[PDB]
RNA sequence: CAGUAACGGCGAGUGAACAGGGAAGAGCCCAGCGCCGAAUCCCCGCCCCGCGGCGGGGCGCGGGAAAUGUGGCGUACGGAA
RNA sequence: CCGGCGCGCCGGGCCCGGGUCUUCCCGGAGUCGGGUUGCUUGGGAAUGCAGCCCAAAGCGGGUGGUAAACUCCAUCUAAGG
RNA sequence: AAGGAGUCUAACACGUGCGCGAGUCGGGGGCUACGAAAGCCGCCGUGGCGCAAUGAAGGUGAAGGCCGGCGGCGCGCCGCC
RNA sequence: CUCUAGUCUGGCACGGUGAAGAGAC
């Protein structure tokens, strides 16, 4: 078959050789280090928990996950941040169980 | 009141436009001032080129201009690293550098590397001490023939590859260009819904086995 | 040249070309496009049909550069290359066909309107229309797509 | 901000230069400008290059 | 380093320790005057991040401003005009309370220069900010080439010309499609160029 | 670009930005994170010089600032050992 | 008369780099963001600014000009100068 | 007696004169007393307008006829070289 | 007709320390 480069379609565009470079160092940001993770959870046992997430853990303990998601969404804003907060706020709930189980 | 036939015009003269009127009676005065400043700068950098540092080979985005080529702001760090030029020394010998640029392609990268090599071959470098020559610099016979360049350094010119009149083959006579354009447009438009319908067809028919 | 204007011939005439009964008052019908619905409706409908109302979809961040597609018809296809490109293929005997790159001349889509001279072509274009490719195939030729 | 300046097409400026130059090699047209050229030997009056010195 | 711990410590303002400290400090600053000198920065890591260096000539002033919107200063009702401009109660000031606090510090201390400011507490009726001030005529600032830019007469009353961070946030400047209306020097600079008719010689 | 996309009793009217061609073109520094004996800064007394934009070196078991953090390396283009 | 452009000398500083591996380290919080209110913008289910309330995260966050969920991409690194 | 009232700028329409002509235009920039003028640039024609329209939009985008051979329909038609 | 000072009323925040009791799912 005779194929040609096209400006439309599923594989449109001029054809070049994509070289591979090192990833840009501005893109690194947001990654945890072993030291800042230690600092943040160190501040976590020193401080404790906020009053709204203390209520949300009580909501997640009785397995009302949808109401816990809606409460966290109304309290902090967006659905993505609500899901990310609920996942860590249930992982700490599971961590408190395996510490007191044995 | 409108006349018989004409345009509906909307003149934007409802504010106090007469206060902010910019007249151009100092245009031939600013042209002389810019020319005198340009010549004073050209005399200040006496063997250095009057345009400044060399600008790289750069493609234009935004499909109206993607066939043209242009002078960019600076050579990228990948280009300088392949060419073997340190980024804090390149600005001292008239190489324009910006660190924001990326290199998605290979052909433009190697074109700018060749651009750096050909400028490095043309660079006539004076010793830092005029009374005593150094290692990586030009000899005394080139410094006395060293002049000042006028215009941009290595000017950027759009080249087109000339092609022979070729004998048309039978498979080039069978290529349907408009049919290929229409079917490629349809296959780009209908790609997601075809995959979702195939997923539903594979999901409804796997319920039969279980 | 104010000496050629109508004002110099209107000195001595009292109303200055503007009428004794209906004077040259300031704005006797409103300012600008006033009363397009009400008292200039007959002019606005007899000369500007369609001026009031909403038609079609909105597009918020429209940039004109995305839909840039300049067109050339096939009656201008042979003007993009030189004359000695055209006459050498006419005097040519091996059947080699010259290549016309319309993207180099600054055109994206080739439409087919006029005639083509009876000689083979290889037209490289970003887009083609159907009658444009059939008029090239009928004279005997290639329609090469480029991106 | 009155329009003081006018722009003229380059081809018309050159055309007027050609028309003014071609009229300077004619007898009656330079006489009718009033120039006293009754004893001038040739109307395209061309001299040698040491005049610049 | 301890500064990273204090920084992550101040991000947990809903914790018991920080709600105790913020409440007792807000009570303490509520008993003082509306503007007074702090002997040292209350929040040292954040003062350090904003540009405070603990050396001679760097001054910290603590200041409180009243909260709420901006009532229009007009007699009883009676803001005379069309119904668009009858609004008096629910109007809002275009500049932040931190920017008000910076200029209230900088006007009372006119011999110094405002560098930055930070929040240290609030309640229903007051917000408390601490302002970093630099003496431009102390020799520790004059002879340090890193911080001798502030001594220049260009930087007189940055907090009044909106060149600090807090007053800078209210001008709507920045790079992008969201800040088209301040292309140029500022919002008024964009307006001048867009509403200036360019009348050329040859048109 | 453009009186355009858009806003507007979608009426009167208002109304940018990107790409492109030029004028000019120059880039950088902290905090943090770390390592160096605070390795840093200011003032007063004396000696000589400069001295009309108050500076330079030498002394002072002289005084302070600063460990609730000054200076050197180092900043997102990565950096340090 | 003033200043620039230079040379020699004295008294000082500064005691310096590049490349390939290996081991480490890396970020600005009542701030982002969400709701609501008012002004503003061409910005239209909210362009920008501000008051009040809520209030973060770290394969994170912002942007991707129609609100929302899922999934990929692309592009920067805000709240210091 | 003196002064005293359809002006100037922008936009549009139509007519008229000039130049070039499917092109045309340097207005912005640059080069080189009157002269702040004039001249020049063409890989400075970017860009504007014209050379293509239509649809809300995805999009599409400006004569055909005869003959021979082949295939199908039941002498004509369709498709195919 | 369309708004507005002031005023009445509800919610959130400043805004805590305990005792009882009545509650809905
Ligand atoms: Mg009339
Ligand atoms: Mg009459
Ligand atoms: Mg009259
Ligand atoms: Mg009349
Ligand atoms: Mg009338
Ligand atoms: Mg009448
Ligand atoms: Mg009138
Ligand atoms: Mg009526
Ligand atoms: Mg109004
Ligand atoms: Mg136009
Ligand atoms: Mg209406
Ligand atoms: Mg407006
Ligand atoms: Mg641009
Ligand atoms: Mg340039
Ligand atoms: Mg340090
Ligand atoms: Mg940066
Ligand atoms: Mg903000
Ligand atoms: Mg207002
Ligand atoms: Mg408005
Ligand atoms: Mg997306
Ligand atoms: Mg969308
Ligand atoms: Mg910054
Ligand atoms: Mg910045
Ligand atoms: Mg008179
Ligand atoms: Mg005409």
């Amino acid at each position: 078959a005779l194929r040609y480069p096209m400006a439309v379609g599923l594989n449109k565009g001029h054809k070049v050789t994509k070289n591979v470079s090192k990833p840009r160092h501005s893109r690194r940001r947001g990654r945890l280090t072993k030291h800042t993770k230690f600092v943040r959870d160190m501040i976590r046992e020193v401080c404790g928990f906020a009053p709204y997430e203390r209520r949300a853990m009580e909501l997640l303990k009785v397995s009302k996950d949808k109401r816990a998601l809606k409460f966290i969404k109304k309290r902090v804003g967006t659905h993505i941040r609500a899901k990310r907060k609920r996942e860590e706020l249930s992982s700490v709930l599971a961590a408190m169980r395996k510490a007191a189980a044995k | 009141a409108p006349s018989r036939n004409g345009m509906i015009l909307k003149p934007h003269f409802h504010k106090d436009w007469q206060r902010r009127v910019a007249t151009w009676f100092n245009q031939p005065a600013r042209k002389i001032r810019r020319r005198k400043a340009r010549q004073a700068r050209a005399r200040r950098i006496a063997p250095r080129p009057a345009a400044g540092p060399i600008r790289p080979i750069v493609r234009c985005p935004t499909v109206r201009y993607h066939t043209k080529v242009r002078a960019g702001r600076g050579f990228s760090l990948e280009e300088l690293r392949v060419a073997g030029i340190h980024k804090k020394v390149a600005r001292t010998i008239g190489i324009s550098v910006d660190p924001r640029r990326r290199n998605k392609s290979t052909e433009s990268l190697q074109a700018n590397v060749q651009r750096l090599k050909e400028y490095r071959s043309k660079l006539v470098l004076f010793p830092r001490k005029p009374s005593a020559p150094k290692k990586g610099d030009s000899s005394a016979e080139e410094l006395k023939l060293a002049t000042q360049l006028t215009g941009p350094v290595m000017p950027i010119r759009n080249v087109f590859k000339k092609e022979k009149a070729r004998v048309i083959t039978e498979e080039e006579k069978n290529f349907k260009a408009f049919a290929s354009l229409r079917m490629a447009r349809a296959n780009a438009r209908l790609f997601g819904i075809r995959a979702k319908r195939a997923k539903e067809a594979a999901e409804q028919d796997v319920e039969k086995k279980k | 040249p104010s000496r050629l204007r109508k004002t110099r011939k209107l000195r001595g005439h009292v109303s200055h070309g503007h009428g004794r009964i209906g004077k040259h008052r300031k704005h006797p019908g409103g300012r600008g496009n006033a009363g397009g619905m009400h008292h200039h409706r007959i002019n606005f409908d007899k000369y500007h049909p369609g001026y009031f109302g909403k038609v079609g979809m909105r597009h918020y961040h429209l940039k004109r550069n995305q839909s840039f597609c300049p067109t050339v018809n096939l009656d201008k296809l042979w003007t993009l290359v030189s004359e000695q490109t055209r006459v050498n293929a006419a005097k040519n005997k091996t059947g080699a066909a010259p290549i016309i790159d319309v993207v180099r001349s600054g055109y994206y889509k080739v439409l087919g309107k006029g005639k083509l001279p009876k000689q083979p072509v290889i037209v490289k274009a970003k887009f083609f229309s159907r009658r444009a490719e059939e008029k090239i195939k009928g004279v005997g030729g290639a329609c090469v797509l480029v991106a | 901000w009155r329009r003081w300046h006018r722009r003229v097409n380059t081809t018309q400026k050159r055309y007027a230069i050609c028309s003014a130059l071609a009229a300077s090699a004619l007898p009656a047209l330079v006489m009718s400008k009033g120039h006293r050229i009754e004893e001038v030997p040739e109307l395209p009056l061309v001299v040698e290059d040491k005049v610049e010195g | 380093g301890a500064y990273k711990y204090i920084q992550e410590l101040w991000r947990k303002k809903q914790s018991d320790v920080m709600r105790f400290l913020l409440r007792v400090r807000c009570w303490q600053y509520r008993q003082l005057s509306a503007l007074h000198r702090a002997p040292r920065p209350t929040r040292p890591d954040k003062a350090r991040r904003l540009g405070y260096k603990a050396k001679q000539g760097y001054v910290i002033y603590r200041i409180r401003v009243r909260r709420g919107g901006r009532k229009r200063p007009v007699p009883k009702g009676a803001t005379y005009g069309k119904p668009v401009h009858h609004g008096v109660n629910q109007l809002k000031f275009a500049r932040s309370l931190q920017s008000v606090a910076e200029e209230r510090a900088g006007r009372h201390c006119g011999a110094l220069r405002v560098l930055n400011s930070y929040w240290v507490g609030e309640d229903s009726t007051y917000k408390f900010f601490e302002v970093i001030l630099i003496d431009p005529f102390h020799k520790a600032i004059r002879r340090n080439p890193d911080t001798q830019w502030i001594t220049k007469p260009v930087h007189k009353h940055r907090e009044m010309r909106g060149l600090t961070s807090a007053g800078r946030k209210s001008r709507g400047l920045g790079k992008g499609h969201k800040f088209h209306h301040t292309i140029g020097g500022s919002r008024r600079a964009a307006w001048r160029r867009r509403n200036t008719l360019q009348l050329h010689r040859y048109r």
